[PDB]
């Protein structure tokens, strides 16, 4: 086995993969007045990539959508688990109540890979929103399947200094439009240094409808 | 056997008889046939004794662990389709059973679902031997506009004409009333024997 | 049962009845056998409830599925591939089903699907016990130069004439209508009695 | 293998999960008159929390709850075990008569972590509180899968002196209200030096009574 | 065969006879139909003698483990459940038995089990080719005041009754009373004796 | 594989597991006058402890007891073993009448878990003691599967004193209660230095009779 | 396990297999008018070799073709899977509507073998690039299993030098001859110093045609 | 059903009707049976549809996989060979299909294959129901000095002759050609039409 | 795993088997008008040895056969292989249409025992040469599993002699007995200084016809 713990009561292999985590890329997501909003940063890297299939907020079904940081291939197997998941709670009762049960399930998965032997933990962290029967929900998952429910957080490298922005600055209830005006300031707090902030991807959802992403000239009129 | 379920503006109405043929004579006339399952959820069973009962158990610890994850009651919806899942996974090697599932969550339902699995929503439903005799006294005096009080004395005039033509029926009559406001409750005997008076049913 | 869906210029139109025949009577006279699978996708059902209900929820997931992980809706013909495969890798324990599948990728198309996974693409086609009275009624006036309305008219007709012949088949008709501009429209039930009164069927 | 014999007959894996469990929030529970209750410690940290969700008391049916300390990824699935075996129970008898059995089935499936190479040990302790045939019942369960049964006991760190303060003034048969206000003064003397004490989880359950959670203007007429 | 259990205000009387038929002729006049497989619990078998003297084996072993492990002796109820799990589990490969539970945990309680898991409780109840002729005593004659005596007189009635009407029975009775005070007694043939030819019956 | 023979022919992991069996509880049994008896030592902790669920004294069956010591853990794992091969020797013949067949079958199975990699031997010592067709027996078991049969014997911490005292005292036939005072004197020798003999737990069976679990007023009549 | 996190989040033998990708031949790829292209460098080494069957460009279907660099053995295993991987999607479905879904089956199951003790990772990288109902497309694939899509991309030793070339002179919708001709200046700007540029291996596909293999002649023709 | 393949001097003809019969009347009149499964390939199927449709889906992907392998085309009796394998493995539980496969590798070659997986190469061939009158046909009038116009031709009249007489064919004739100078060509309708007028078949 | 990726990208494990093929016997293959031959060194060792059974050329069929080196025992292994690779193929197909599929099929086994744990890879090189549907074909292979197609190659410790010698002195199309005079100066070429050349193996196949084995007497009218 290669997790195992440490003599102060540590799992290293888990500690590590924080480490792979913080080296993602930078995203958020916070809840507004009937409804949840998500947040990516789409930092452009060469002329010559596609940047259409980015796709950077992954919708695991019409009401549930999920961005990640970290190892972008783990990243990739953790979603197609979470929509199958989906998937398969929907054949069995007809419908998703809850989307807490969905995140455990994803949870749980990474949770087995840091107690057996032969297999190494998944370098990810995801964060979950969407609407259920609840209402608004905004979930985070780590390596070890830690998760925790927010009114608002981040993941990826930029996560101190953007949870330290909302820490002071969040309010509840905020209209969509006002809230992901509060999400942009919150990103280009932790832009590197007098870097310029470039187009990020928004995907927002309110009771009653399904999921909406962001046009290209409806995130341009917000920098 | 024979057992009813009917829906009104915002309850549901469920009842059996308690006749239990074994051994093709009539071994127990106490038999229990309608069930709780959940907070605002019941069940009645028809068919083969044993397979209903190793259902009723089977139902009654999914609804609790769902309910206790997810920290709400099953929709009724959903109850249905678990059921029908089950039992289409076995259907050539069936649970020989029909079923009636009725409750509320944000409105009264009823479903019955058959051995293959078939599930369908219904406003009223009945199972069994003496279910046919149950039809034509609800074609006649059912109405959607019943209060609670009327729709109990019509489960019981129905059930009632079904112990007096279908012989693998008799015994007393439960009742069940699902609300909201006051969940699951079991009418006590004595009621039901006081309105079998009112009635003129002797 | 009576289902039918017909092709026009650049829609489906897909109908139904909605008796459900369950224990050798009409239990349920308000079935549902119309489903929209997709977005532009629907789906008739004949035969075995149960077996018609777990084959309904496993396209619903296996389509959606699909369009999130290839980012386009999945084309009408490999909807009927996708089933063919499923029923006959179990032919010899078998799906008791008669299906039809029809939907707008980038022209109109109606498939049938049997029991066996046999798929053949139909300008119309029709399924269950009412079937061949319909096929009379659209052999003698279909057109493939009708507009929407004169072939929702024509379904209704179909059905009705249908209802009147084949005692399987009853109750209220639903009508499902797709196109790319509007999508999936279920016709409203007030549109569909007054078209009922106006074409003279009571 | 990973858990092996040390030369004095010490297993360290098994040690240094207890070292795991040693940095987990506080949680205690006692026997009162005809009942039992379960206190645990919730500490805020954030205001971007959603401390609706926290949920340290777990119900396993409406009468056995627990409690758990350390790593909270494999709290979660033990809770999860208990509940799939407490319903395993019931559906084969038609009813849960002895909750020790219950508890013995949850400490036999840490035991085997420990004894079988592939796998590390669960870092988790867990308090089991409730009513069976033969009454209230309290016990509690460590990494190593060691039962013990109590009149009152704690766990998580400040387990050492929740239990010195229980150790000198927990009486029998006290009333309820007396009981839990007893709880607050033990839970507070664990308190880290002048830090003031947080509205914390109170759940408690009667003999022919269900389990009652306790509400949040419950829990603050009492400090 | 013919085997009976009763319940009266605080004790079970269960009794068996003794005929065994095997390779269709008399072959042991002296059978065993009546067994304790608790400290305050009884069981009576009917059927194949294999499947049922296995089931025999297979319960004893079940309440003692169980009286270990939770330090109380297993409900009548929880001994019901788990006879009914069992057999409906193997329902179409089945043990061909017809079973009786007896015994007191805080009230009397008889179970009637059939070979498909189907459970159902009674005041009384009888098992075997003799059944029916017991049933008829019991119907005219069976009292709930009657004290243990009166009750140990009835089931013998009853089963001579069903002795001098069913070839398949035979053999001298044996009788079994439970109670919270005095557990399990099986009452010696001297006193069997002594009350039938007090009652008359030679 | 962990368990490897080292240059001298000696099994570490089997001689580390007989240390950790030496920091157990100490326990005695010996035989008397047709029938054999159960001593472990009850050493008292805390008084938020739930002084009834303890019993050191396992009961197999009616007519056989065990008493283990170190791991409590392991331990409950091989009681469970044990009585569940009793439960299919009665099945399979209708009855038990050799008890030594059923220690062996403990002892089968704590052997291999000496021989195989992967796994780690089972850290407990048992006494079997009860009635069979020969008559009165008394075994133990040791971690490597080592049986033998004794007249007498002890085993835990206080296991040497134990024996040397009854080296010298230990005489047969003698009545049952001159059999269980001389139990509490061999006891009472082991104890720490001037430390004071709490209530112990008793246990003895008769030929004809099952086993008797002693009343706390009757073993109070013995100190 | 070998493929283990570094204290610093890092898998080293992912990196180790990223250098073997290192060592391969150089290939590209990128989009023109209505189509794609992919050129691999074909260099001689010894007349004794048959120069018929090299087949850097390998055909997974007529509309998908790929080129891979590093350790031939394992990109042989790996075409040979995607081959087998678009045949299923065929026989299922009727057609294959999107390329992607086909290169994230092959990079799922190079991730695997970055997660599971007992094997190594693949040291290969690919590009694809075909027609499918959205268009022209183009991805590559890495070790780790990690996918983007471009609209030019290299692989292989001079793959550095060839996207800076890409990265200043590439244009879009160009004609297929001009785009050719660009590619074979990228592939000459990375040479090694002074080195004559031999005939490499052209291919292309244009929206409603199937793949076209350049001959030696057209080929000649642009040096 | 009609299919026919016949082999001339460096080409091969292939032919079938469209009738569809399915739920016992005539479902689909524009049914497909003809597939060019191959570069100089071509698969005509008879029995039942959902069996035949998988088959055709098997074939393609085997072929196109060992020709991408390869380098070069499966030779045609390999593509016989490789469907005597499948067909035979399964002969218990199989495909019931009658198949011809018919190309060109080096020479024209027509297989026939059933459903046990025997294989044998003929000069021509017909499957189906309407099968022997196309043999009678093609007994009086095939030539192997034939030319391709004049073989198409004959096809078209065995096929009209079988219609005539067989009721489970119908609908319109699809013909294909086979030639390694043009590969696999599908002949329009429009010269089938013309050709059927200037034959004097109407 | 043994066979894991070294910093610079290397697989070490397969280095080091290459060297155990560097100490097999020299063996040569070439093609010539309308078909191909193979050449290996039968170096005499002893008179006690049978000189009739050493077979170097085996045939895998009547139209294809190898030639090996390195460990003998590993050799005949992969031999049995291919024997039965091709019977598999002329079952389904009832022919073989392409060598080349068949040398994939052996070096794929060998690629699987480069990457998967728990086994070593083969230490042996190849040489396929026969006949099929797209004329005279000689392939090679080595223990990592890579192929490649040649008008003339070598195997074995005189390998880089041998094909120093035939890169310049190599011709096409020659007759077969002049072909065959050139692979045996070749062969002499790399002989250990002033050492003789014993009468070595030959085996030649010819379009139309089935595989040849010289004489003896055929062998001596060559030195």
């Amino acid at each position: 086995a290669i997790t195992v713990f440490s003599p102060d009561g540590r799992l290293f292999q888990v500690e590590y993969a924080r480490e792979a985590v913080k080296k993602g890329s930078t995203a958020l997501g916070m809840k507004f007045a009937n409804g949840v909003l998500l947040i990516s940063d789409k930092k452009v890297r060469s002329r010559l990539i596609e940047q259409n299939s980015i796709e950077k907020i992954q919708l695991i079904d019409d009401y549930v959508a999920a961005v990640t940081s970290g190892l972008v291939a783990d990243a990739r197997v953790l979603v197609d688990f979470a929509r199958i998941s989906a998937q398969q709670e929907k054949v069995t009762y007809g419908s998703l109540v809850n989307i807490e049960n969905l995140v455990k399930r994803v949870a749980d998965q990474m949770q087995q890979y840091t107690q057996y032997g032969g297999v190494r933990p998944y370098g990810v962290s995801l964060i979950f929103a969407g609407i259920d029967q609840i209402g608004p929900r905004l979930f985070d998952c780590d390596p070890a399947g830690t998760i925790n429910e927010y009114k608002a957080t981040a993941i990826g490298s930029g996560k101190d200094a953007v949870v330290s922005f909302l820490e002071r600055e969040y309010k509840e209830n905020l209209p969509e439009k006002e809230a992901v005006t509060l999400g942009i300031k919150a990103l280009k707090s932790s832009l590197e240094e007098g870097e310029e902030l470039k187009a990020p991807e928004i995907a927002s959802i309110t009771v009653g409808n399904k999921y909406r992403i962001y046009d290209q000239e409806e995130v341009k009129k917000f920098l | 056997t024979t057992t009813v379920g009917i829906t009104l503006k915002d309850a549901v109405i469920m009842a059996t008889e308690r006749r239990v043929t074994m051994e093709n004579f009539i071994m127990h006339k106490n038999g229990k046939k309608l069930f709780q399952i959940d907070t605002y959820t019941g069940m009645t069973i028809a068919g083969l004794v044993g397979d209903a009962q190793v259902l009723v158990r089977y139902m009654k610890a999914e609804l609790e662990l769902y309910r206790l994850q997810r920290r709400v009651n099953m929709p009724i919806e959903a109850v249905a389709t678990l059921l029908s899942n089950m039992l289409n996974q076995v259907k050539y090697m069936p649970y020989m059973v029909q079923l009636l599932v009725g409750g509320i969550d944000t409105a009264p339902h009823v479903f019955s679902i058959d051995a293959a699995g078939g599930s369908v929503e219904d406003i009223y439903a009945s199972t069994g031997s003496g279910s046919p005799f149950v039809y034509g006294v609800l074609e006649s005096q059912y109405s959607e506009k019943m209060t609670v009080d009327e729709g109990v004395d019509l489960v019981i005039r129905a059930i009632s004409a079904a112990k007096q033509r279908d012989s693998a029926s008799g015994g007393m009559i439960d009742v069940a009333v699902i609300t909201r406001k006051d969940g699951y409750v079991q009418l006590p005997t004595d009621q039901i024997e006081s309105r079998i008076r009112k009635l003129g049913l002797i």
